This record gives C-alpha cells, structure tokens and sequence, in this order.
C-alpha cells in the first residue's frame, strides 16, 4: 500500500 | 527448467498474455524461462519481470498478513484451537520465501551484466524490495543480516542514481519511493523514511519543467506516491 | 493424496483459514483432502467445498475467455503471430479441464452417500455446473454427450428439488438459477431457459409468507438473480 | 455473472 505499486 | 524447450520470443509472447488472462503464476514461469535464457532484458522485458513476481508475491505477502494476524489473536483470554494456524501460515511463509529466493535470477546473471543506469538501477532495486518482503516475515538470527542485504541494495541503486538519472526519473522515484518505506517499516527509521520522500519530491518538482507532457505525467504519476506517504506519516 | 497425512478437522479449520487468505487453491486441496477421507460432508462443509471450486474454475474460466478471445480475433486481416495463442489457450483449458474432472469426488462417492434431499440436490447442482463448465470449452466429438452430462445432472436434481423442498428453499432457487442458465448459455434454448426462472421466481413468491426474516432475505436474494436474467433476456 | 455467484 506504501511501496510502488 | 520447464521452459527450456521453448523459444524466448515465445515466452516473452505468452508472458504478455498471461497478463492480459491475469494469470500471474503463469507469468512469472514464463519471464523465468525467458531470463535463463542467458540474454539481457529490454525495458519492456524488465517490467514483464516485475510486473508478474509483484503479483504473485503480492498475494502470498496478503496472505501471510491474513494468517499472521489470526495466529496473533490466538495467542492471547484465546481458546486454544491447536497447531493449525500456525502451520498454515508457516507453509504460505515458506512458498512466500521461495517465490523471493527465485527472483537467485538477478544474481544468475542479471545484476551482473546490467551496465546502463535504467538497468542496473531498476534490478538493484528489485534485490532490495524481495529482500524487504524477506525481512517482513523474518524472526530469526538472519533477520538483521536479511535487512543489511535490503539496505545495501537500495544504497547501491541509489548512489547509481543520483549519479546517473535525472531527479524525475520514474525508475529513480520509484526507487526512492520504496527505499522510504523500507526506512518506515523495515528499518524503524521514520525520520529518514520522511527525509528521503521530501527531498525527493523536492528534487523531482524542480526538474518537472524540463519535461515533455507524457514525462511530466509519468513523473507526477509517482511524486503523488511519495507525497501521499508524506502525508500519512506526518 | 498429499493430505492423506493430515486430520478431517484440521483440513476443514484450514480450508477456513484459507477462505480468509483468498488462498482458494489451498482450500480446494484441503476440502478435497477431508472428502477423501470417506466421510460424508455437513453442510458447512458442502459449501466449503463449492466455495473452494468456484473461485479456482472462475478464475481458469475468466482467463480462457481471455485467451478464446484473442485467439479469435487472430483468426480473421489479422497479422500471423505463431501458434503461441492457441497453444496457451490450450494450456489454460487444460487445466480447467482438470480441475472439472476432479470435482471425480462427486462419483466417488459423495453422490452414492447422499440420501438427503440437501445433500443429493446440492451435489447433482455441482455435477451439473462442472459438467457445463466443460461445455464451456468442448468442441469435439463429445460435446454433446457432455451437454447430455449436465442436463441429466440438473434434471434429477430438479426432480428431488421440486418433490422434497419448499420453493423458496435457496438450494432449489440457485439450482434453478444455473439450470436456467444452461439453457440459455450451453443448450441453446432461451425460451426454456426464461419459463423455467420465470415459474421459479413466481412459486418463490408465492411461498415467502412462510419465511422468517432471516429465511425471508436468504431467498429474496436469490429470487432478485432470477429476475436480474429475466430483464437481461426480455 | 448469470448463474449463481
Ligand atoms: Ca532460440
Ligand atoms: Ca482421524
Ligand atoms: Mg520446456
Ligand atoms: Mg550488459
Ligand atoms: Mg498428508
Ligand atoms: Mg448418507
């Protein structure tokens, strides 16, 4: 949910 | 392996239809298939790569979180309900970690042949985020070593960066956008977490008007990631 | 079988837990595994098989159509691309096919063991829902004996349901939904296919001022399906 | 998306 996604 | 009989160019096809069936599995067969190959990857080939080992780990780390959480519950006022949970979360771990030591490809060969930025950049980066979804279910004597492996992987793709990209560089941000999140959640380092998010918008927002439209896009696309974070963790 | 090893209630906790995780796969292989211990299922235990089934099939289903699709497409001023299209198609019906021809558990013997009529009717729903799964997919020189497969399936199931259960019974209602389906989709009869929802919606109806309100909404919930295909199809 | 789901 925080990292690229 | 399973694809060796079949040609690269077959795989890389079939591997663009996996994604278009959703079939993520399949994919990331095909994609290991076409790297041991031997041959370097295209750009296009590198995100066909990551694209089908996101999604398929993806669903593994949903799943270890699902599990984790019950077997957490359990072990509190808890009726006890015998080894199930924690034999179950154990085996998704399990497959979750071997799904990680498969993308054992950017070391056999791909890291080492990767010499333009965009390439080595982009793999370096990959090393540290399966070693981040590593540490993330890590609890024995290698989870510090697990996380150095992490740290050293991002540091290495970020010093190329710097060096060799421009600040807007969607692999750059990206880059920096995941290193951030691996200071928050990994290494109980929020201050740097919110350091290098800032700083790289910053630095993005100044370059911006060099851009051409469909650039400024893809870089906007990716500064709104950080600028959300941001906006959660202070 | 691989869960040979394992417990009857520790498969069934873990089907559960794998439900939670959306591990669907794992349920489908842990509810095998308690079938193949040779007890007969609760009705718990019924649905947790067919949840575990459905959600594998629906996924092969979505990515077949994906593939038929395409490959379709390839065959008309088309650009030739190789064989890489059908033979994926091939590959993902394949297993689809597999996957059909093992829910096998129904002939061995969970059928021949179903003496109730929620047992019986739910099961020979099943058979005839994968049977028309594979009609889904058949183009040889037994699609029609596997159309002949469904319906037969549906019929008897459809004969027990109407002499053994209520009208707003939600097995009955979703039975006659499919089959309903199957004669729109599969046997090429649309009329059959709106008399057969139509009758079932109205005796539903006409029944509901039996029900609690718990039963009451588990059958308007159905009955509502019935009717989204009647104005789909009038 | 026609039969029961
Ligand atoms: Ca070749
Ligand atoms: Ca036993
Ligand atoms: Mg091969
Ligand atoms: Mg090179
Ligand atoms: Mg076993
Ligand atoms: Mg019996």
């Amino acid at each position: 949910k925080l990292s690229l996604q | 392996g399973a694809m060796g009989s079949m040609e690269r160019a077959s795989l890389i096809q079939k591997a663009k239809l996996a994604e278009q069936a959703e079939r993520y599995e399949d994919m990331a067969a095909f994609m290991k298939g076409a790297v041991e190959k031997g041959e370097e990857l295209s750009c296009e080939e590198r995100n066909l790569l990551s694209v089908a080992y996101k999604n398929v780990v993806g669903g593994q780390r949903a799943a270890w979180r699902v599990l984790s959480s019950i077997e957490q519950k359990s072990n509190e006022g808890s009726e006890e309900k015998g080894p199930e949970v924690r034999e179950y979360r154990e085996k998704v771990e399990t497959e979750l970690q071997g799904v990680c030591d498969t993308v054992g490809l950017l070391d056999s060969h791909l890291i080492k042949e990767a010499g333009d930025a965009e390439s080595r950049v982009f793999y370096l980066k990959m090393k540290g985020d399966y070693y981040r979804y590593l540490a993330e279910v890590a609890t024995g004597d290698d989870k510090k070593r697990i996380i150095d492996s992490a740290r050293s992987a991002y540091q290495e793709a970020m010093d190329i960066s710097k060096k060799e990209m421009p600040p807007t560089n969607p692999i750059r941000l990206g880059l920096a956008l995941n290193f951030s999140v691996f200071h928050y959640e990994i290494a109980n380092s929020p201050e740097e977490a919110i350091s290098l998010a800032k700083t790289t918008f910053d630095e993005a927002m100044a370059d911006l008007h060099t851009l051409s439209e469909d650039s400024y896009k893809d870089s906007t696309l990716i500064m709104q990631l950080l600028r959300d974070n941001l906006t959660l963790w202070t």
